[PDB]
């Protein structure tokens, strides 16, 4: 019975799936990115795979114009996003009790500060 | 740090002598164990003694660094504690009366309580005069709870042991502090016969 | 079969751990074999039960019966394999025949052995013992300890404790072959003495009564599958 | 740290003893264990054998988790790349080179595999050292490392 | 040629001399040695004896 | 394969039988003693003097070893309700109630015993006067109880190896 | 007599103490091999533990100490090593 | 901007360039790979308790000067850096000092 | 004196006996809860005798706890297993004569 | 809960706990001549697991800082073409990231081995830890008195005629 759940293979992983329709009955009434996002997909997926011409070039253009769309709905969040991670950062910094209690040894080295070589280094003995 | 036995001024012990024959610490030093409280209730009447042993170890310990710490940052806590609490509750005294003013009250108690029947506005400033006072009194009672509950328990074994001296952190005061002799002269030199 | 790994869980040696998980594995094997024959059986005369419906009909219009009587032939062959390994089933000590389950010579004289001589501590280990055994951690290597006197630390004289450690290490003498252990066990002990019961100074070594081999009790090996002769 | 009894220097008969002990040792040794002559020879090749045993679990083991995560991890996986996100079905949105995915599921496959074969491999690696004992060569405190030598090895 | 020389260098010379950088409580002279041998006692520094008829 | 049915299995899980060094390895010297006297005395009696051994089996019974007894016994009692369990006007069946009987009231007797040993014998080891007066008294060692777990596991044996031939051991 | 049963008797330390009618009546005790009977039995004795608890408010009846190690480990190591093989 | 991170990017790959050849038999151990998946089962398990388990307090005396400068007693075991007499020295007056 | 354990058995033990006493407590009440979910959903959907029913649902509970609580049992019995087996035989070396 | 149980940087959910960073604090208030050769081995052993550790951390911090960059950009993937932006910030939060991951406590059989040891080199090691890092036994302290150990050192020490060097936490009694 082991073949019947390892040799046998689920229908869906060989076929090539169709529309997740659940997706596209109950859309918002608006032109945001999610479904300007679903608009170009399906234009792209239908020139990928459609054999017809004209449809495909109608298509081409208004991937076009979703493409333009959705740069700026990208630049919107882009904008928004970034705009409050540096605020957040900035904020974060300042309630933040920055900890200057670190080690610094690093910074003092004796041996140069104070050269133990006293002239030594200016010529030899003899 | 160590007060070497003949510079240890037995300041506890003083106060040990000077405490009434009744006192429970006496009992303490016959060897009356203190276990702490595991019952919840029992803990709830044992946050209310918080101020009481403190005074008790800064009376006995008055020099010790952990017992002077401690006493500081209650007081300091305590302080801005009770300041956060009157802020909070002018803040929220001040912008109830200038929205009640202008006829806006925000509805989070009945209009009119049961009994008095009190309106919304005064148990609204009841409440908010009391319950950051409580939230005050019950966050100090935790952390001081837990830290004077381990100060007295370390008070009580010391004190079962008859340990009357003081601890390994006391810092006198400069009239209870032995000068430093500075007239050290060194050995004649001498040459080694070998 | 006694999971000799278990068997090191508890207080025992790789070797003695070994020797139990034999005699067990003989022990339960012979009643595997017993029942694994006997389940092979039913598998093949089910219809030998259904055919004794003419001399005993009570099989027939009493199924109950039919069940009852093949758990009686299960258990009858659980018997028989029973038999044939934890029975005494006394043999000769041959070499011709050792080995060979004609007889359970070497499984009952690894248990006799075992039953007769094992005996509790009957005591604890006193306190001499005890600093011994702490005093036992990799001493006992094959390159022998080199003991150094020193007055300071040891006491007595270099004479005397030369001949003590010997005694307590190199010798391989046992701290309960000890004189002055022994005078201690048995004042410690009085009680029980005072009861009639004799108190133990060797704990029980395992390998001492039981062998797989059956050398211990100078069994004679298979002839055909060993090299060497014995006894 | 006590020392041991340490033995008064051997006669001829002990030298010859060890001699041929040490000869056996090293007729014992096979052409393809390429080991120099060094007093850690024999602790070297000790432990390149529990290193080849656990080298053999290992293998074994990531075989057997190539065998066991793949159904059960990689092909469902798969699942994910039937459609994207927005619910159309999966396409081809290329990188830099255009390539012509004109058979059947070419994309669908092609971007799976890319996905899939990486975590599988990395899958079946992380279950082989998860499932593999590596006792059999380790040493917490060094104590493999003491030199053993042939005339030791060997009793004449 | 070179590669296989400089790799030569790089496994004995390189590497090596970035093994022990501080100073070892624990037999510290017998890896230095070591160190140093893989390093030292290069053929192409020992082996002309061996004929040396030719010079 | 069935070694559970045909082997000795009710001394494994009560008894102390199962405490190994594990436990002593992160009990008190207190906690350490009490565990190891807990397990000579009832594993391996011999090493206390009789009276301890009275003592000991008494405050077992009195906590343990009868109470146990007398809980399974309890829930046996519970598994005899209705002993007649296929009876009719017609037929009283009395081999298969027989068998239903045997085969249910010693399943909730064992089911019952070992209820009344997880429940009670931690608290008896834990806070019996007793017990931790023999074991003050006593201070048996590690040694003493590896010892002891020799000498336990050894007699469990011995107890299968005496009851091997219930038949007929002649011994030719 | 209870000095009789502790009385050391080198018969009856090698005499038969189970005879054939306790092996029927005891084989139940194999059960404990399965994890799945170990954990009703935990499960039953965890729930006799809280019962004896509640009703060791009553004075004379103690209940269940969790910062006792002995009860601790007594209670999750009954279990602990089982061996259904061994003796 | 990252240039002045160099001491940073040593640290891990000066120790990596420190050890030695496996087949030298210093020590025998390559726990590269095997320290790889055993730390990312730690991360997993320390995650875990960080979010869901005891997390210790970091509420620390704040208001007391030095306190956490401890000079040593019995309760340090006298085992620091020897030269730091002159600190316990420096402690004991400056509590003096602030009592 | 007495035997000393070795004190990294000792840490792990310390470690795996922690997580076992937590995970047993919690466990328990899984169980508890397993086997009252059982019982109800039983007596909702399935149509059986009350004797089926509550066989299946201690055996659902016991088998939730022990599923929750197999992790921590199984550590503990592994790390408890070899502390037992280096100790008997350390104290076999010790007292071998 | 894996096979390879016996070694020594493996560690089981309620070992000892160390975040990589306090490990590093430790390493500078100790010296190598008051540790006997036991604990050198120890810290040695502890020393190699955590530079591999540390290497690693990194690469445990990417898949996540690779997310939250890529969710900071937008909800647009521009493999190949946002990575400027894509990478200026993982520069950005990849530091983050092992910020938290190496300020997260780790079990280890090492840690609970070279804190938690009955012998002078845990004492030692225990005593410098509390007198040179406060901080860190604090937090160490309230760690291990909830895992049952009982120490001299520790700050919840009920059995101590000395009073605590620190504020001691909440916690049940
Ligand atoms: C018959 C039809 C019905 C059959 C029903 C079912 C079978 C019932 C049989 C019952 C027999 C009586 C009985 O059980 O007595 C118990 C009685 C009690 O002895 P025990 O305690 O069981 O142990 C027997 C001794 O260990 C050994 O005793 P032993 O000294 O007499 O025998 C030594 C030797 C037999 O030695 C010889 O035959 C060598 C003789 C050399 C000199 C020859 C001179 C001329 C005589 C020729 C033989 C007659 O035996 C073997 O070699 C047999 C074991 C090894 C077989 C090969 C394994 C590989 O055993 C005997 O009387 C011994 C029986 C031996 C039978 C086999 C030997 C004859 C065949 C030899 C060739 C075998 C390979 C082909
Ligand atoms: C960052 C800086 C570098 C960090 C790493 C340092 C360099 C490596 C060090 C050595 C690592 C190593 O070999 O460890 C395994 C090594 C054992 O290896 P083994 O299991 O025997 O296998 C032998 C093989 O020759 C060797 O086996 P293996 O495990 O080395 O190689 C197999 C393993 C290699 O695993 C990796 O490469 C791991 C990659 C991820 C982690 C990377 C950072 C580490 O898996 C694979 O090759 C499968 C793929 C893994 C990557 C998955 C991602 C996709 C790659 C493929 C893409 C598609 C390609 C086309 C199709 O570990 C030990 O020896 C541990 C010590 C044992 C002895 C202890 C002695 C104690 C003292 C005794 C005294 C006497
Ligand atoms: C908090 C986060 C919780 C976890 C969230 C889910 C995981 C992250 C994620 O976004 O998954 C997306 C993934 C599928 O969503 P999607 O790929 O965005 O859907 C678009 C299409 O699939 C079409 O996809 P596409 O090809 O157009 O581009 C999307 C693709 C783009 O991906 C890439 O560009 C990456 C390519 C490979 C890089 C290799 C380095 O993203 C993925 O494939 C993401 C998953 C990659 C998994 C394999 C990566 C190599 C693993 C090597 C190590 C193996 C394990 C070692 C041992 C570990 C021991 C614990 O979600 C799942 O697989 C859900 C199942 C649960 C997570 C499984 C994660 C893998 C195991
Ligand atoms: C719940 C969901 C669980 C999902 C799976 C969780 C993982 C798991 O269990 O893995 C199995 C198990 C996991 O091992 P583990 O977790 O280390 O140990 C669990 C035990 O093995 C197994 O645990 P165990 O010790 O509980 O053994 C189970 C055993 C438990 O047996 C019993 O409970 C005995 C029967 C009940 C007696 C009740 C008293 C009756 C009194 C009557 C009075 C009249 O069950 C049976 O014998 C089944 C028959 C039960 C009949 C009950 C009749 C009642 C009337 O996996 C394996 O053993 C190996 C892998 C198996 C799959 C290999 C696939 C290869 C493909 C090529
Ligand atoms: C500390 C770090 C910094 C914290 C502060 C910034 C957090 C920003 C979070 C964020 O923007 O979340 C998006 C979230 C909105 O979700 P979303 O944009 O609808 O979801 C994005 C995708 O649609 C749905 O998400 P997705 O599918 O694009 O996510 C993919 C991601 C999924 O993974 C994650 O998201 C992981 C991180 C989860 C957190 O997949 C991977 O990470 C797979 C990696 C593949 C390569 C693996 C190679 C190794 C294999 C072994 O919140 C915001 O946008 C708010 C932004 C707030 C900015 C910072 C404010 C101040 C903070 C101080
Ligand atoms: C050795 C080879 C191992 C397998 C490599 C992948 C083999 C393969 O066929 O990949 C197909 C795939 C071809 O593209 P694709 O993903 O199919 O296209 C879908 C997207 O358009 C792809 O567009 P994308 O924007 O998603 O880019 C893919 C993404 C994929 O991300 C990566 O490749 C990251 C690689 C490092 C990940 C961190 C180290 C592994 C950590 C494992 C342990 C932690 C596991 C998770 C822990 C819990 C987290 C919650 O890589 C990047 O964004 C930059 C990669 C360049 C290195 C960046 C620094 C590392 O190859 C790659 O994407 C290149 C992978 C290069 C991996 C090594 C990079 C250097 C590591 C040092």
């Amino acid at each position: 019975m082991i073949w019947k759940y390892l040799q046998r293979t689920n229908r869906g992983n060989i076929i090539q799936a169709g529309l997740q329709h659940r997706k596209f009955e109950n859309l918002p009434f608006k032109q945001n990115f999610d479904n300007l996002t679903k608009a170009y997909d399906l234009r792209m997926w239908y020139i990928s795979n459609s054999p017809h011409e004209a449809k495909n070039l109608e298509y081409v253009n208004e991937l076009e114009a979703l493409h333009n769309e959705l740069n700026y709905q990208n630049s919107r969040q882009f904008l928004f996003r970034t705009v409050s991670f540096l605020l957040g950062w900035a904020l974060f910094y300042q309630f933040y009790e920055l900890p200057k209690t670190y080690d610094w040894q690093d910074t003092q080295e004796p041996k140069h500060q104070v050269p133990a070589y006293g002239d030594l280094e200016e010529g030899g003995d003899e | 740090e160590m007060i070497l036995p003949h510079n240890n001024r037995q300041l506890a012990r003083q106060y040990f002598d000077s405490l009434p024959e009744n006192d429970i610490n006496r009992k303490y030093y016959e060897g009356l164990k203190y276990e702490t409280p595991k019952t919840f209730f029992g803990r709830f009447l044992n946050q209310f003694n918080i101020d009481a042993k403190l005074d008790t170890l800064s009376k006995f310990y008055t020099y010790q660094k952990t017992i002077r710490a401690t006493q500081a940052e209650l007081q300091e806590d305590r302080k801005s504690y009770l300041t956060n609490s009157l802020l909070f509750t002018a803040v929220s005294w001040f912008s109830i009366y200038q929205f009640a003013r202008k006829g806006a009250v925000l509805p989070v108690l009945r209009e009119y309580g049961r009994y008095f029947g009190t309106h919304r506005l005064f148990r609204q400033y009841l409440h908010t005069l009391v319950l950051p006072l409580l939230y005050t009194e019950y966050a100090l009672n935790q952390k001081y709870y837990t830290h004077m509950e381990h100060l007295w328990t370390v008070h009580v074994n010391r004190l079962n042991q008859k340990i009357l001296e003081d601890p390994l952190y006391t810092f006198y005061p400069q009239e209870l502090n032995v000068p430093k002799h500075n007239i050290i002269v060194p050995t004649i030199f001498r040459d080694t016969p070998q | 079969a006694a999971r000799v790994r278990t068997l090191i869980a508890a207080g025992f040696s790789k070797e003695e751990a070994e020797q139990v998980a034999w005699l067990q594995n003989h022990q339960v094997n012979g009643k595997i074999l017993g029942l694994f024959t006997g389940g092979f059986a039913l598998y093949c005369c089910n219809n030998y039960f259904h055919y004794f419906e003419r001399y005993f009909p009570r099989l027939r219009y009493q199924p109950f019966t039919k069940f009852l009587a093949q758990a009686a032939t299960v258990y009858f062959f659980f018997k028989i394999g029973d038999y044939y390994f934890t029975s005494r089933r006394y043999g000769s000590n041959d070499a011709r025949m050792n080995g060979l389950m004609y007889s359970n010579t070497y499984y009952s004289t690894n248990k006799e052995a075992l039953i007769q001589n094992f005996e509790p501590l009957n005591r604890k280990f006193t306190e001499e013992e005890v600093e011994q055994f702490l005093r036992n951690e990799g001493r006992s290597q094959e390159e022998k300890r080199n003991w150094i006197y020193n007055p300071h630390i040891h006491g007595s004289t270099e004479g005397e404790w030369k001949a003590d450690i010997h005694e307590k290490f190199d010798s391989g003498k046992a701290p309960w072959e000890r004189e002055h252990v022994k005078a201690k066990i048995l004042e410690t002990n009085k009680a029980k003495i005072d009861a009639g019961e004799e108190i133990q100074l060797k704990p029980f070594k395992t390998l001492n009564h039981l062998d797989k081999t059956g050398l211990l009790h100078r069994l004679h090996p298979f002839i055909w599958t060993n090299n060497w002769t014995l006894l | 740290g006590f020392e041991t009894v340490v033995p008064a220097p051997p006669t001829r008969d002990d030298e010859l003893r060890m001699i041929k002990a040490t000869e056996e040792q090293f007729l014992q040794q096979p052409r393809y264990k390429l080991y120099m002559n060094e007093a850690h020879r024999i602790a070297k090749m000790n432990h390149g054998d529990r290193h080849n045993n656990i080298r053999a679990h290992f293998w074994s083991n990531f075989a057997l988790g190539l065998l066991i995560t793949g159904p059960i991890f990689i092909i469902p996986f798969g699942k994910a790349f039937r459609n994207l996100r927005s619910g159309v079905p999966y396409y081809f949105r290329p990188k830099y080179v255009f390539t012509q995915k004109n058979q059947y599921n070419q994309d669908r496959n092609w971007g799976a595999m890319k996905k899939q074969i990486p975590l599988w491999l990395g899958l079946s690696t992380a279950y082989a050292y998860w499932f593999t004992d590596f006792s059999i060569n380790d040493d917490e405190w060094l104590e493999k490392g003491k030199v053993i030598y042939p005339h030791q090895t060997i009793k004449v | 040629v070179c590669g296989i020389y400089v790799i030569h260098v790089i496994y004995n010379y390189m590497i090596p001399y970035y093994w022990v950088s501080t100073p070892l409580k624990n037999d510290e002279f017998t890896r230095l040695r070591m160190k140093d041998y893989i390093a030292s006692t290069v053929l192409e520094e020992v082996y002309g004896i061996s004929y040396a008829e030719w010079g | 394969v069935f070694e559970f049915l045909f082997y000795n299995q009710q001394h494994k899980t009560r008894n102390g039988y199962f405490i190994n060094h594990d436990n002593l390895m992160l009990a008190s010297l207190e906690e350490r003693k009490k565990l190891i006297f807990y397990f000579i005395a009832n594993q391996v009696p011999e090493k206390l003097d009789p009276v301890d051994r009275v003592k000991f089996n008494e405050e077992l019974s009195d906590n343990l070893s009868t109470k146990a007894r007398l809980i399974g016994s309890l829930t046996g009692l519970i598994g005899l309700v209705g002993f007649p369990y296929i009876s009719t006007r017609i037929y009283s069946r009395p081999v298969l109630n027989i068998g239903l009987s045997l085969l249910i009231c010693p399943f909730l007797y064992y089911v019952g015993n070992q209820l009344t040993y997880s429940v009670w014998e931690p608290k008896f080891i834990a806070n019996n006067n007793t017990v931790c007066e023999l074991s003050k008294k006593y201070n048996f060692t590690v040694f003493d109880f590896a010892q002891a777990k020799k000498e336990a596991h050894l007699k469990a044996l011995r107890t299968e190896l005496v009851s091997d031939n219930l038949l007929y051991s002649p011994g030719i | 007599d209870p000095f009789k049963k502790v009385e050391r008797d080198y018969h009856n330390e090698r005499s038969v103490h189970k005879h054939f009618a306790s092996y029927p009546l005891k084989f139940w005790w194999g059960l404990n091999k399965f994890e799945t009977i170990q954990g009703i039995h935990s499960i039953l004795g965890n729930a006799a533990d809280l019962v004896v608890s509640t009703l060791s408010f009553i004075p004379g009846v103690q209940g269940r100490n969790n910062a006792s190690y002995i009860e601790n480990s007594i209670r999750v190591t009954r279990f602990r090593g089982f061996d259904d093989k061994t003796q | 901007s990252w240039a002045y991170m160099y001491p940073w990017l040593k640290f891990i790959f000066r120790k990596y360039l420190d050890v030695p050849y496996y087949w030298f038999y210093l020590n025998g151990r390559e726990l590269g790979i095997r320290v790889f998946f055993t730390d990312l089962k730690l991360f997993f398990y320390g995650i875990t308790n960080r979010l869901f388990d005891f997390n210790p307090s970091s509420i620390k005396f704040e208001k007391y000067p030095f306190y956490y400068w401890i000079n040593s007693s019995q309760l340090t075991e006298f085992n620091q850096y020897r030269k730091f007499v002159i600190r316990d020295s420096i402690i004991y007056s400056l509590n003096n000092y602030i009592i | 004196r007495d035997f000393e354990y070795n004190n990294q058995d000792v840490n792990q033990l310390n470690g795996a006996f922690i997580s076992l006493v937590e995970d047993e407590k919690i466990g328990f009440w899984v169980g508890v809860g397993g086997f009252a979910y059982s019982q109800f959903i039983m007596r909702k959907f399935v149509k059986s005798t009350n004797i089926f029913a509550s066989v299946t649902s201690l055996f659902a509970g016991a088998a939730l706890a022990n599923l929750y609580t197999h992790q921590s049992r199984a550590s503990y019995a592994r790390v408890a297993a070899r502390a037992n087996r280096n100790a008997s035989l350390a104290l076999n070396k010790l007292m071998e004569y | 809960m894996d096979n390879n149980y016996h070694f020594w940087g493996n560690g089981d959910r309620q070992d000892v706990s160390l975040s990589y960073e306090d490990y590093y604090s430790i390493l500078d208030c100790l010296l190598d001549e008051k540790l006997s050769p036991q604990g050198l081995m120890k810290f040695k052993n502890l020393h190699e697991v955590s530079m591999y550790g540390v290497s690693y951390v990194p690469l445990y911090c990417f898949p996540v800082a690779y997310g939250i960059s890529h969710m900071l950009t937008g909800k647009v993937r521009r493999g190949h073409s946002g990575y400027r932006n894509l990478f200026s910030l993982m520069s950005v939060v990849l530091p983050f990231t092992c910020w938290y991951a190496y300020t997260t406590p780790i079990p280890r059989r090492l840690y609970t081995e070279i804190i938690c040891s009955n012998n002078a080199d845990g004492a030692y090691v225990r005593n410098r830890i509390k007198q040179q890092k406060p901080g860190i036994w604090r937090k160490l302290s309230q760690q291990l008195y909830n895992k049952n150990f009982r120490f001299p050192e520790l700050n919840q020490d009920l059995t101590a005629t000395e009073f605590p060097l620190d504020y001691v936490a909440p916690h049940k009694f």
